[PDB]
């Protein structure tokens, strides 16, 4: 045949892959964590959005830290040989590097380590996407008026917010990040490379949202999401 | 609006 | 006029902008930090590479922590109104979130905070790029065989390595990351959007480099760089 | 090869 290029991940395996959505709304009272109003809107939007991208979606609700770890372990031990990619969405309370089970925290590292190039061989060389709607701390953005590969390769973290910052969720509409992400995937997944879709998401969250609160501390605040890419190729959800 |  | 789109940063200001290169090779003996052999190769390559992208390059060598902070403060207080962007390259020892002056550590946050949307108004809305060749910890990758905007918006961090990991520098050839970055900029800056250039850099570092050491602990190790984007638009170094 |  003629000249070939390999600048993009192979996304024409028989299956696009799994999309695991962990939707933590209700937390054990002893943790002192609030109910996450609006997160069901997020979970439903994600399910439909990734369904239409032809992902095998599994929704899980209100998982303990133990259940999250066993779920991730089990999923990483499935045979993904006929799958192009893997997607995990985490909707919960969080801190920097941490997501909450209903009864306490899980290190994100513990979750993502299961999918290392050396620990999940049927996903080696394939994009592994972690989409995280959770706080990464307590900072508020006041805004301004205008032969081997690394085991850590081929991960992408789409964080809802910058390191150290709160992340915003609307109880009626869903989280700023997830609602923007689904919108941009709906509009552009048949048109743009994934980093460029996520960049549109950054702009949408940055420009169209601002918090409203009776509490001065929490009023008129802004958010920028944070794309963290260890990918080695371009990612298009479609194929020729 | 609420924080996570 | 006809229909317009604004998905890409305006890069046709009279000037592309500054490229500040901080090249720390020699450290005060009391710090116990080694001389960074090969870093001059990096600094020279960066200077030439960004010169050809039409950046106003300033090279600075062997700066104390105090000099780094005063340099960044002063640069952020310049008038960047006629400049499209800002680039800062840091070549030094480091740990997670930290870069070393010749006499001790500087928080990266302290450096980047000067350029916040609210603190450097002539760079508000413009891409601010921080390119960092330094360790982010001590992990080794064993590999596997095959009306307002946020003040934190419009930053891009091109890290040489994944969070928590060592970063590799060759004493003869320069660092894996910087040599790959310059190569991909030379080849693709007139062709590809910046995230796609950096993705080529990820692949090059991931596939073409592996450490050689007489010390088993440090032998046969791999590296993946880490793109952290808070940008809100696509970035092309050229313009129509 | 050396680490930073
Ligand atoms: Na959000
Ligand atoms: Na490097």
């Amino acid at each position: 045949s003629g000249i070939s290029l390999d600048n993009s991940y192979k996304m024409d395996y028989p299956e696009m892959g799994l999309c695991i959505i962990i939707n933590n709304k209700n937390f054990h009272k002893s943790t002192g964590m609030t109910s996450r109003s609006g997160t069901d809107v997020d979970a439903a939007n994600l399910r439909e959005t990734f369904r239409n991208l032809k992902y095998e979606v599994r929704n899980k609700n209100d998982l303990t830290r133990e259940e999250i770890v066993e779920l991730m372990r089990d999923v990483s031990k499935e045979d993904h040989s006929k799958r192009s990619s893997f997607v995990c969405v985490l909707l919960s309370h969080g801190e920097e590097g941490i997501i909450f089970g209903t009864n306490g925290p899980v290190d994100l590292k513990k979750i993502t380590n299961f999918f290392r190039g050396d620990r999940c061989r049927s996903l080696t060389g394939k994009p592994k996407l972690f989409i995280i709607q959770a706080c990464r701390g307590t900072e508020l953005d006041c805004g301004i008026e205008t032969h081997k590969i690394p085991v850590a390769a081929d991960f992408l973290y789409a964080y809802s917010t910058a390191p150290g910052y709160y992340s915003w969720r609307n109880s009626k509409d869903g989280s700023w990040f997830i609602q923007s992400l689904c919108a941009m995937l709906k509009q552009y997944a048949d048109k743009l490379e994934f980093m460029h879709i996520l960049t549109r998401v950054n702009r949408k969250v940055a420009t169209e949202f601002e918090s409203f609160s009776f509490d001065a501390t929490f009023h008129a605040k802004k958010q920028i999401p944070c794309i963290v890419s260890m990918l080695t190729k371009e990612l298009y959800f479609y194929h020729h | 609006d609420e924080v996570d």
